[PDB]
């Protein structure tokens, strides 16, 4: 038996990437 | 087993 | 037996990428 | 036995990419 | 087993 | 077993 | 004045997605 | 004045995603 | 004045994601 | 200005 | 200015 | 200015 109960409540841009500059590389090759 | 929740603003 | 109950509530641009510059690379080759 | 109950509620552009510049590369070759 | 929820604003 | 929660603002 | 000279040479399945399982999501909504 | 000279040489599956399981999410909403 | 000269040489699956399990999330919302 | 390259295998 | 390169295997 | 390189195996 497992219960659960949530009341999550976020107000402003929680966890957002607003205006960010994001560069990812997971593997691959770049010969610049 | 009884359960509930509310939200008001 | 498993229960669950959520009341998620997001107000503004939560988790958004508004105005972001995003560059991903998962594998591949780039000979610049 | 498994229950569930959600009341998701999003207000503004949650999770949006409004005005973003997004470049993805999953494999492939680019000889620039 | 009884359960519920509400939301008002 | 009875449980609940609220939120007001 | 700008010069350039390349002799790119790939032999096997460079940058390929052979047999991969790829799932992308750039925006959108999925209510599963 | 700018010169350049490359002799890139890849032999096997360089930068490949062979047999990989790839899941991306750039924005969007998933209510599972 | 700027010169350059490369002799890149990769032999095996350099920078590859062979058989990897990759999960990315750049923004977005997942209500699991 | 003279330049070149080769490849043999 | 003269430049070059080779590759053999 | 002269420059070069090689590779053999």
């Amino acid at each position: 038996e497992v219960h659960h109960q949530k009341l999550v409540f976020f107000a402003e841009d929680v966890g957002s990437n607003k205006g960010a500059i994001i560069g990812l590389m997971v593997g691959g090759v770049v010969i610049a | 087993e009884v359960h509930h929740q509310k939200l008001v603003f």
